[PDB]
DNA sequence: CCCTGGAGAATCCCGGTGCCGAGGCCGCTCAATTGGTCGTAGACAGCTCTAGCACCGCTTAAACGCACGTACGCGCTGTCCCCCGCGTTTTAACCGCCAAGGGGATTACTCCCTAGTCTCCAGGCACGTGTCAGATATATACATCC
DNA sequence: GGATGTATATATCTGACACGTGCCTGGAGACTAGGGAGTAATCCCCTTGGCGGTTAAAACGCGGGGGACAGCGCGTACGTGCGTTTAAGCGGTGCTAGAGCTGTCTACGACCAATTGAGCGGCCTCGGCACCGGGATTCTCCAGGG
């Protein structure tokens, strides 16, 4: 039970950033799960490209590929 | 005269094994061969590029393996696994 | 520092936009980093068990997704301000993921 | 290079504007002669009306040598004497030593990094004091000289603002220091004080909007609204006085009045605060304004309710020589003695106003002092006092001398 | 004495052909050799997923009594489908069409 | 006579189950060579790549569309309006 | 003016087929700018692949292509 | 005597190595041959984007009062530009925040 | 021990001709490198397919001209292939 | 009740630390140059014939323009609750330092699998032909809207 | 209930799908050789785990006012039906141009051998800013003497 570390205030100040000036008090438990699913199909994808590697420890480059693989490319990690 | 390749006997052998009575027209094949060449260039890329991530040059069926995994979702990648292994196992028997 | 007494000094929504200003301003990053790592290990053991992270992995996943909740609150912004309000709802969050193609 | 496709870059009002337009033209200020300034005027006017002496004879005034520095304003308060500095530009305070304060006033114009200006210091019990007398006619109707407990006023030791320290409403003697450019916003004086302000050397420019039910609703709607930096209140009212107060000028404002200062030269003034008896309900007005606007009580006149309780006290004994202080503040009072009546119509409605909003009060807001017996029963007389008091004849009510005065 | 022949399909038990796979996959510029079980593992998914999307327009012609299949009954299937409409969500089918959608505002 | 709502639900349920092209041929050729002539002159045009032209076009028109009832459904209204095309247009990505 | 050969029934018949009940006066202009454009962006590729192979007639191979570089994958004209 | 050998980027007149994009190009598995003008070529394009995207970052640099290229001004300048701003559509530059933009219905 | 490689030297040459006096600190460097392979693998990618559609075994500079022409937006194609005709040019004249 | 000097303390001109990121030489090992040889990939000349373009008539299904009336969009009020701002107590995030061991990165070397060649031959592609699944005409039955 | 949109069910044409053959070229069988990777041994980096101190962020409660939502009225613009006008589709002609295929001749990129200098890793400066840091100039607390 971690996601409930993601506190309130860092989505206030994320939505801040976006560019948001009311906020409804329903939205942290959608933001919740948008971020659980995100982060679930990333990993998974980290996951089976270490595992093709014969590896135990995940490197920057499998995140990196994988990310790439979803059409997020990320620059400034290798 | 030049004559072109196609895949339209080994898709009407599969078809007679699951509809013995259904037939199909000259569109739907197309469609097919179209969708089978599309899933082909799919997976020969994606090995592709795993076998470059790992300083190798040779392509064998456990990057083929990877390569099905990362792209089937749920249970078809277990399946075509499951089909894939069961042939290269039979294959190499013999 | 003790209270003073007779010192004369002359002097909804205004905090929000200079919090607005200041947050599109700064780079850092704006979730704490234990409870990150936390998640992102137990979110990571059900596909595997005695997994080993390297920090710029950590460092990168944080960037991702941070990324990815500011770009998904701008559109709901843009939402919500379709329907003539000001205030953010869950439905636009649902419209905003539904037309992007992620539904 | 070259072979390119081939750019871009990657107080909001005008103070000097306000100081050089006609438009702030209205006739609010009375310019009087000193010997015309007593109770007896009080009585009849209700001191409502901004009141400039050019000079000051008759007003009883005395003040520092005309040369006096602010090095010398350093020594008699004390070089460590901790200051509430404000910062022009943003109109929040800072605290520095009064020597610091010195080093800061005698750096050249050109030499100093940001305006800095001391409205707040409070000179009493110090060997300043001394030095100033405010004008006569102020000590007769000072609420604190009149009728705060006198034995308390007495064993005051502290020469700071420190609360804990405080045993009456300090604020009757301050010392104002502006440096050329200084500028204080637009304000209503602490618990709607009167103050009397004397321009020892230098100049003022005052801007004055009078306390009137519309402005003063705009006024609380500027605080509110955070927005004083970016919106001159002296536009935003029906009329505003701009008026220029020269060296040797006296200058009384009456309470609710809202201002605005600048300082066109460097300048040392002596001026000070006192509620008086002749216009309670705007005195209430402004704390509930400061109530409202939530004012901390650092920016605000202390023991103003518990004041108001010793008003009532007051009055009450002097017409009906009924004591309502407990038997210990009797006895304080009788040591220091030994050392049918008309009211105006100003002070009759002042204290039904006032009997009204401390009536009123709950219990953890009424501030009930130290030396009061039994507050019910002294209200409950106060509104028989007013009942029997209510056909006071006006013209016999101006006897020139005040009801409330200390044997 | 060279002995009969025998495709290698027979031999793994698939009817796609092996090395027809195995030639795309050398003359198709992937990798500089290629090792003897891809093509295998290549045609037996290639096969399963004819064989599943086959099936599901067969179902799907002979619920409207026909015998043949045409591009609506493969449109219907792959769409009708919740894994089949993952993998080929931005894939348009001529002569398709869409399936019966209306909002309940509407009505 | 019909009261306004109910021919619109029968052509959508008419329109919902055919499959043939909604628009003329001739004008998308004429338009299709209007639009070409701007990049090379003396183009010539085979019979199919035309028609690909046309099926892309529709579908992705249609798909436009849909999106653009999800928008004015969301503002409570039931009719669609230029705003709603251009908020669809912007979220996905092409403006 | 042959963008004006898409008239306002086959933008009804698209729109029907879209599934909208009630269609505003000011749809069908937007609707033609829209498409326009697809066209230019679809057709300036197709044109620079004929271009590469030293021909003068688009074949419907060079059309796939460039659809396929969009990410729009057309299944039944070759491949 | 064998005569004194010339790189061939500077024969070309560019700063971009054309030995390694040639080396790179044939070990990459993208043809069965390369030809003699491909890699020059190639250098030249990267080194006119490369020059192109330093020259708006220094400018932005400069625009702040400093001496110093952070990831920021890159990402200002890249977000701030029409034509580059489509190249790098996808792409997420680490920690270099966002271009500031308030409603106007909002203030 | 084994060494890398890397983009700097000439990333620092290219600087050092359009601001002489600035400096780059270490992560903008690492970005540019990122970009500079994005770029390099997107055009080198896109000349093999055009080889590969037209039966041809050998990539030359008119296949890196059409992609460049094909993924540069407007006036960039148009000033990036003048400058590497220019290029191949002046190394052809030697 | 005023001086005064035995302790005081503040901060701070400045007189040293001391890390921090760039920036610059040196050695040297490996990768780019240079010089030849050849053999196949690509350029060019010539011939064929499939399909793209231009044209004419006419059938008629679709597009166009008008009436109109109603129903859906839009603006104005009210009220009531939900969200924002501020103060105070509480909690855990962050930083410095220390220790241990799991596992990633490098190096020999041995052999087995995959590439290149030479024949044989059958699987699949192009060319021909019949019949059966599907479209459409047309007189009822039934559910649906007014 | 009455008028209308849609489903019910049989006849006959008809042309495209499925089944045959002839043959040719790419897959299969058998052979040789060479280098890629699989495995063991080794070393040291860097990841996990622990604790103390500090304080900055998080959580809880209260007041109040601002916006969201429902209700009502107006009004104009869009859906429906009809009489008139247009060019889209279809069938058949005629031409020719440019895509496709065959055959030669050559010149350019791959492979090999010998050589040397370029860039990369490892230390030496180099101009800042975060603390210290006695001590000490200026001004000062404190019960004595005067
Ligand atoms: C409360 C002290 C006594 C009155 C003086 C301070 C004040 O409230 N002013 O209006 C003067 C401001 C100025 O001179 O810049
Ligand atoms: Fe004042």
């Amino acid at each position: 039970d971690n996601i409930q570390g993601i506190t309130k205030p860092a989505i206030r100040r994320l939505a801040r950033r976006g560019g948001v000036k009311r906020i409804s008090g329903l939205i942290y438990e959608e933001t919740r799960g948008v971020l659980k699913v995100f982060l679930e199909n990333v990993i998974r994808d980290a996951v089976t490209y270490t595992e093709h590697a014969k590896r135990k420890t995940v490197t920057a480059m499998d995140v990196v590929y994988a990310l790439k693989r979803q059409g997020r490319t990320l620059y400034g990690f290798g | 005269r030049s004559r072109k390749e196609s895949y339209s006997v080994y898709v009407y052998k599969v078809l007679k094994q699951v509809h013995p009575d259904t037939g199909i027209s000259s569109k739907a094949m197309g469609i097919m061969n179209s969708f089978v060449n599309d899933i082909f260039e799919r997976i020969a890329g994606e090995a592709s590029r795993l076998a470059h991530y790992n300083k190798r040059s040779t392509i064998t069926s456990r990057e083929i393996q990877t390569a099905v995994r990362l792209l089937l979702p749920g249970e078809l990648a277990k399946h075509a696994v499951s089909e894939g292994t069961k042939a290269v196992t039979k294959y190499t028997s013999s | 520092a003790p209270a003073t007494g007779g010192v004369c000094k002359p002097h909804p929504g205004t905090v929000a936009l200079r919090e607005i200003r200041r947050y599109q301003k700064s780079t850092e990053l704006l979730i704490r980093k234990l409870p990150f790592q936390r998640l992102v290990r137990e979110i990571a053991q059900d596909f595997k068990t005695d997994l080993r992270f390297q920090s710029s992995a950590v460092m990168a996943l944080q960037e991702a997704s941070e990324a990815y909740l500011v770009g998904l609150f701008e559109d709901t912004n843009l939402a919500a301000i379709h329907a003539k309000r000001v205030t953010i709802m869950p439905k636009d969050i649902q419209l905003a993921r539904r037309i992007r193609g992620e539904r | 290079r070259y072979s390119q496709r081939l750019r871009r870059r990657y107080r909001t009002f005008d103070l000097e504007e306000k100081l050089h337009t006609n438009k702030y033209n209205a006739n609010f200020v009375t310019f009087m002669e000193g010997k015309d300034f007593n109770v007896e005027y009080i009585q009849r006017g209700g001191l409502r009306d901004p009141l400039i002496f050019k000079n000051s004879d008759g007003l009883g005034i005395k003040m520092p040598d005309p040369d006096f520095t602010v090095n010398d304003v350093k020594m008699c308060v004390g070089s460590r004497r901790m200051v509430d500095v404000m910062d022009v530009n943003t109109q929040k305070g800072i605290e520095m030593t009064m020597a610091q304060w010195t080093r800061y006033y005698e750096t050249p114009e050109e030499e100093r990094e940001k305006l800095y200006n001391v409205i707040s210091l409070e000179f009493s019990h110090t060997r300043l004091e001394n030095m100033v007398q405010r004008p006569s006619t102020v000590d007769f109707i000072d609420w604190v000289d009149n009728m705060w407990p006198r034995h308390l006023k007495e064993s005051q030791t502290e020469s700071t603002n420190a609360i804990l320290e405080m045993q009456y409403p300090k604020v009757q003697k301050y010392c104002l220091m502006s440096v050329r450019g200084c500028y204080t916003d637009f304000h209503v004086d602490f618990g709607g004080t009167s103050v009397w302000y004397h321009i020892h050397q230098g100049g003022k420019v005052f801007w004055l909007i009078p306390p009137t039910a519309h402005n003063l609703e705009l006024y609380e709607n500027w605080l509110l609204s955070g927005k004083q930096g970016d919106i001159f209140l002296g536009d935003r009212v029906s009329d505003c006085q701009r008026i220029e107060l020269k060296q040797g000028y006296t200058f009384v404002i009456p309470s609710g009045w809202i201002h605005a200062v600048y300082t066109p030269t460097d300048t040392l003034v002596f001026g000070g605060n006192f509620l008086h008896s002749f216009n309670i309900p705007m005195q209430l007005k402004i704390y509930n304004i400061e109530d409202r606007t939530r004012v901390p009580n650092k920016f605000r006149y202390p023991f103003y309710y518990e004041m108001c309780w010793y008003v009532l006290e007051r009055y009450v004994y002097c017409i009906t020589n009924r004591s309502h202080l407990t038997k210990e503040f009797q006895k304080e009072s009788l040591s220091m003695d030994l050392e049918q009546v008309h009211l105006t119509h100003f002070e009759l409605e002042g204290l039904r106003c006032l009997v009204d909003k401390l009536e009123s009060l709950p219990l953890h807001k009424k501030c009930v002092p130290t030396g009061i017996e039994d507050e019910d029963a002294l209200i409950a007389d106060v509104k028989i006092l007013l009942e029997e008091l209510a056909n006071s004849d006006p013209k016999l009510a101006l006897t020139g001398v005040p009801i409330v005065q200390w044997p | 004495a060279r002995a009969k022949a025998k495709t290698r399909s027979s031999r793994a038990g698939l009817q796609f052909p092996v090395g027809r796979v195995h030639r795309l996959l050398r003359k198709g510029n992937y990798a500089e050799r290629v090792g003897a079980g891809a093509p295998v593992y290549l045609a037996a998914v290639l096969e399963y997923l004819t064989a599943e999307i086959l099936e599901l327009a067969g179902n799907a012609a002979r619920d409207n009594k026909k015998t043949r299949i045409i591009p609506r009954h493969l449109q219907l299937a792959i769409r009708n489908d919740e894994e089949l409409n993952k993998l080929l969500g931005k894939v348009t089918i001529a002569q398709g069409g869409v399936l019966p959608n209306i909002q309940a505002v509407l009505l």
